[PDB]
């Protein structure tokens, strides 16, 4: 989910 | 007070829609607009939340869910205080580039939604709402809402909001401004479920209607608000 990437970096 | 210096502390500043107040209003314009808040607004959101007291206790899943699902609402809440500090409850002051008017209002295509959304703005008049009391409710928001079935460490996410009750509590220190308050915070969820169908709605005729979503706000809408909207993730609600 780019939800999940962007959330966690 | 510490608690709530870092409430204070970690309070987001003016977020801009990037609205073109050149063009006149739309309905694709001013939708196109408030995605684009939406998706600014959430970064600021995902901030906060972090810098936030125990939040990071949660499950990374938790975090995730629950911002997702709190979203509508932390926007809804924080967009009735601006607009009763800024313009006290004339307008929707959902950003300085984008302050909705009567007539914007009908634009948007929105206008039961917002004559809701207004209204609440003026509640916080009506209630002589401290500055202190609403970063409290506003945190407390993001632990308001949850799938059914519950989180991955429901019991973490419980003390965590027992927690913040615990710190309203002391920021009311009297029994009746509770019962308001919290009246208050159950003001905030009908209306967040029906931008939340509008919303999800607008996502599907969106092609037809020439409105742009950012990549992961329609992503949200698609995977996320569903399972809102089907009955799996809930608002707690204090009271009915
Ligand atoms: C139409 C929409 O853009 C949908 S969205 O922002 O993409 C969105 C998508 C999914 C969500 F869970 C929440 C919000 C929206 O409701 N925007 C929006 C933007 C800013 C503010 C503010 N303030 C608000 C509202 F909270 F006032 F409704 C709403």
């Amino acid at each position: 989910y780019i939800f999940d990437l962007f959330y966690k970096r | 007070p510490i608690f709530l210096n870092v409430l204070e502390a970690i309070e987001p500043g003016v977020v801009c829609a990037g609205h073109d107040n050149n063009q006149p209003d739309s309905f694709a314009a001013l939708l196109s607009s408030l995605n684009e808040l939406g998706e600014r607004q959430l970064v600021h959101v995902v901030k906060w939340a972090k810098a936030l007291p125990g939040f990071r206790n949660l499950h990374v899943d938790d975090q995730m869910a629950v911002i997702q699902y709190s979203l509508m609402g932390l926007m809804v809440f924080a967009m009735g205080w601006r607009s009763f500090t800024n313009v006290n409850s004339a307008m929707l002051y959902f950003a300085p580039d984008l302050v909705f008017n009567e007539y914007r209002m009908h634009k948007s295509r929105m206008y039961s939604q917002c004559v809701r959304m207004r209204h609440l703005s003026q509640e916080f008049g009506w209630l002589q709402i401290t500055p202190q009391e609403f970063l409290c409710m506003k945190a407390l928001l993001l632990f308001s809402i949850i799938p059914v079935d519950g989180l991955k460490n429901q019991k973490f996410f419980d003390e965590l909001r027992m927690n913040y009750i615990k710190e309203l509590d002391r920021i009311i220190a009297c029994s009746r401004r509770f019962y308001q308050l919290t009246k208050l915070l159950d003001s905030v969820q009908p209306i967040a479920r029906e931008l939340h169908q509008f919303t999800f709605d607008l996502l599907i005729k969106s092609h037809m209607v020439s409105v742009d979503f950012p990549e992961m706000m329609a992503e949200i809408i698609s995977v996320q608000v569903p399972k809102i909207l089907s009955g799996k993730v809930k608002p707690i609600y204090f009271h009915t």
